[PDB]
């Protein structure tokens, strides 16, 4: 049908905020994902401080 | 990094 402006949302996993879901921003990507939407560890949000997306570290590969 | 988290539980503590 029509469409008007296209846009994303957060986790590579197709969902939007939820302060039920906890993220961590693409270093390089810029954006966010649950922890798990990109197969991460839990507290992996609070411990971390270097952490990348796998959509933006893919470029990286290290 | 950018890490995107929220601590609405907690209120603020002095120390």
């Amino acid at each position: 049908g029509p469409l008007g402006s296209d846009t994303k949302l957060y986790c590579i996993c197709k969902t939007p905020y939820d302060e039920s879901k906890f993220y961590i921003g693409c270093d390089r990507c810029q954006n966010w994902y649950h922890g798990r939407c990109v197969g991460i560890l839990q507290s992996e949000a609070e411990l971390i401080d270097e952490y990348v997306c796998p959509q933006c570290q893919s470029t990286e590969d290290a | 990094a950018r890490t995107k988290q929220t601590a609405r539980k907690s209120t603020g503590g002095k120390a």
